């Protein structure tokens, strides 16, 4: 029941987008996937789009997780934003590109009262036109829940390692 | 209402349990905002900051809480049989909110409720993704787990990173770091930004994607794996070790036979050391030299990042209290059934209510 | 010929003037290298690897300086006025090579000439490219600014990164480089290593490039009177009254919002300018840390003392004397690196001999003194 996808669907959506919002989580630690994330950027930032990334206070699996791998791989801090003040963008976006993040995104949170992810704020992603998730499987995050956005009709889902995908992605556009 | 932050007494503790940013939300929320005079100069936060937020200042500890309803702190008060008797500065049937220590520390839980004060051990948080905003373990050590490796550079003789030099090439500090947890992934990730080689190790399964996750490699290869760990540590010109078990003795992992193979000009960074160590040879509040090795056995380490620490703790105070204020008749009921009151309340209204301390 | 190593005795100082790997190169070259035993405890160096590279090891400082025709030190020499005489335990006709301070020490020149010992002073190399290899001021200065940001972070009661928690954001650390030499760029990029927003200045102008290749934002004050500004050697010069003004308002938008500031200005044979009054620290949040590194030549901060941590004004002013002895086993081996390149090249090798080449502007604007007669003038 889910809408799969592929490195060159990916890139198209992306490529025509007005404004993009990065959302790195654990996974794209896990792949070490900053560097040709950065990159990514880099090229949508070229062609004259407006890239942000929005950090969840628990990505990752320590405080500060995608902080200091976005800082490794030299993103300007003036991108990078908290929760609290990017949530409002996430109408705004034509794309949410969900980078190795989960739970942090997972709609249940605030629908599900018998939810293990009840009552934590959460990213916003599904208010943008298209929601892209990078991960290897279905599998569940750190939770262990399913995330109702999966098999929404606006999300596409990218199988892979997110690194290796990122960087696929990269070769697509130009 | 009022709610009231005394300085902390404990020798050592620059934290404070409030700041500017929380002093508004409070005000905000219908509180009279009172904290003794000083108390956050260990965490640079000045009387005029605070009375500019909205605060009021008292003058000594007695005034700050002879009316407060709402008492917060981060360390347990003192009690009479510590010489001072703080807790008979706290009103009767009042509320507070510390790190208690309670589970390790009956004495102050039966002082506190001899005087009808409902208590919130803070460190009692259940770990559910609800209250991770709440959580003073998760916030206070991860600070610590940065600071190690501050304290590591620092007594060390060696810069971290590779310099490549006209001179000549000087190589990088190889880290190792025992415990990955909280504290043991900011020092992993602190000591790699700096430029070091990063070897970790730990019992949990899940730890080595964890530790891979920000670039370091984990120790891997019948209980015989130490080989694999003392060839690393032979290695390593920083040790840190991490590893504690709430209510138990921290379980010894750098022995001194390891420290006697340990090259010389070698730090280690117990951060366990107020639970005995992971390492024997440590010492609270102390640097001692063994073998020409220093082992470096700093307390309350959240403390010496006392200025970051302290908004921190203010604002895991804050997130907890925050859900049970009711403007509509400004008071707090805080509700029974929410798994955050039950779990971490010890004693309320002239009896201890938690199951672990319960006669 | 025998060249020798003993231990520094000078307070405070772990440093030495000897590596195993030098001392191999050394032996190569026809060298007894005799290391006093202790030598290279403050570096990490032990004497079973200096004997392992090739060299035996002394009991006292007199019993290794005994037949050594050829000395390497770190610091000068102490004489008989400053508590033991190390001079006189250096054989006659012998040559020194340390960081000798020769301009302000005339009193260690004097002794050493009237022991005929030819006396060479690192600190003199002359600033040409080929030298770089040679110069103990840049490897010793690079050391020392990493060890400001780690001086900094310790006396810091925040952390240097931005990190995104549950209990809310912790905002990184503004740092503030004064001076973009050796040390500075070092800072620089230590600071920025630790997650800081790092600022800079500097009266050359070559210098705004540096900056921001290392990820740092250059504070500009005067594009006119900063072109102006370097010298024959890479140097500045006295700047003036009037742009220490400028220079203070310009700088006063981010110092009132810095955490570190790491003062590393200096001018040669000068008293180090002065960047931060206490007038400006009074603007400085609580809780914020100077770094002078230019406190042993007066300060660039005029409330910092040698030796102490200062606390003034809710700020922290730390001035650490002999900064790169902090990193001792790092300092101590590009030390004795310095010394082999500046050595190596004047080695006849088929008569077991030194013979320093006088026509080679190493050799001349290093040497101070030799044969019994002060030769540099002075
Ligand atoms: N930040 C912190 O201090 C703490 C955080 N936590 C919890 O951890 C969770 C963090 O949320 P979030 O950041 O979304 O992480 P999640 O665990 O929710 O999701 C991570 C996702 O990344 C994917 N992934 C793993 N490896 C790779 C890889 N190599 N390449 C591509 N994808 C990969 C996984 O899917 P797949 O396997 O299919 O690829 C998984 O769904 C929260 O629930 C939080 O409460 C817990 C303790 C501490
Ligand atoms: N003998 C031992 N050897 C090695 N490690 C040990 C040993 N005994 C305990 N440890 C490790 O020491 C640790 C660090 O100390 P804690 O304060 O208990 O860590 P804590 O933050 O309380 O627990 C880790 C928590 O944080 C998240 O990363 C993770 O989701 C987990 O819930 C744990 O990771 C634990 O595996
Ligand atoms: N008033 C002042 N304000 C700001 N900077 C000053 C001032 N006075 C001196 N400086 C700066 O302080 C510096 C650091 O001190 P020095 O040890 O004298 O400089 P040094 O480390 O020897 O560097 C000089 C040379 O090395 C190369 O890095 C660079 O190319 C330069 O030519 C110099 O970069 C200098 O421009």
């Amino acid at each position: 029941s889910v809408k799969a996808g592929s490195a060159e669907d990916a890139a198209f959506i992306m490529k025509n987008a007005s404004k993009v919002i990065i959302v790195p989580g654990y996974g794209m630690a896990v792949a070490q996937a900053q560097h040709a994330l950065r990159e990514m950027a880099d090229v949508l930032k070229k062609e004259g789009v407006e890239v942000s990334y929005a950090i969840h206070p628990v990505a990752g699996r320590m405080p500060g997780h995608m902080n200091v791998l976005l800082a490794e791989a030299n993103v300007p801090y003036d991108e990078v934003f908290e929760l609290e003040e990017i949530n409002s963008s996430f109408q705004t976006a034509d794309v949410a590109f969900v980078i190795g993040a989960n739970d942090v995104t997972n709609p249940a949170a605030k629908t599900d009262p018998s939810s293990p992810i009840y009552g934590m704020p959460i990213l916003d992603v599904e208010k943008a036109g298209t929601v892209l998730f990078i991960k290897r499987s279905m599998a569940s995050g750190y939770a262990g829940v399913e995330n109702e956005l999966f098999f929404r009709n606006n999300t596409m889902m990218l199988f892979g390692d997110a690194k290796k995908m990122t960087e696929q992605i990269v070769q697509a556009m130009n | 209402m009022k709610i009231a932050i005394p300085k902390e007494r404990r020798p050592g503790e620059d934290r404070v349990a409030i700041s500017p940013e929380v002093v508004k939300k409070l005000v905000g929320l219908g509180f009279e905002v009172i904290v003794e005079q000083g108390a956050g100069v260990g965490a640079s936060i000045t009387d005029d900051a605070l009375t500019a937020a909205g605060a009021t200042i008292a003058s000594t500890a007695a005034q700050a809480l002879s009316q407060a309803d709402v008492v917060w702190k981060v360390q347990r008060p003192m009690t009479a049989e510590e010489g001072t008797d703080e807790v008979a500065l706290i009103k009767e049937g009042a509320v507070l909110m510390c790190h208690l220590g309670a589970l390790t520390n009956r004495p102050v839980v039966e002082a506190l409720t001899k005087r009808k004060i409902t208590a919130y051990a803070m460190e009692l948080m259940p770990r559910i993704s609800r209250a991770q905003s709440m959580d003073i373990l998760s916030s206070q050590s991860n600070l610590a787990g940065y600071r190690a490796v501050i304290d590591g550079a620092y007594e060390f003789a060696r810069a971290f990173p590779m310099m490549m030099t006209a001179a000549g090439t000087v190589p990088p500090a190889r880290v190792l770091v025992f415990g990955v947890g909280v504290a043991g992934l900011q020092a992993i990730a602190t000591a790699k930004r700096l430029g070091a080689v990063v070897m970790a190790t730990d019992v949990r399964a899940a730890t080595k994607e964890q530790v891979e996750s920000l670039g370091g490699k984990f120790i891997t290869v019948r209980k015989k794996q130490a080989e694999a760990v003392l060839k690393e540590l032979v290695k390593t010109d920083i040790a840190i070790t991490t590893a504690l078990i709430p209510g138990k003795p921290a379980p010894v992992l750098i022995t001194e036979e390891m420290v006697t193979k340990m090259k010389p000009g070698s730090v280690i960074i117990d951060l366990a050391v107020e639970a005995g160590g992971n390492c024997p040879l440590s010492e609270p509040g102390k640097i001692v030299v063994k073998h020409g090795v220093k082992i470096v056995g700093h307390t309350n380490v959240p403390s010496r990042v006392a200025a970051d620490a302290s908004p921190l703790f203010a604002k895991n105070l804050l997130n907890f209290l925050t859900p049970h204020v009711d403007k509509d008749t400004k008071t707090l009921v805080m509700k029974l059934e929410d798994e955050t009151v039950s779990g971490t309340c010890v004693t309320r209204d002239g009896a201890i209510v938690h199951p672990a301390l319960t006669g």
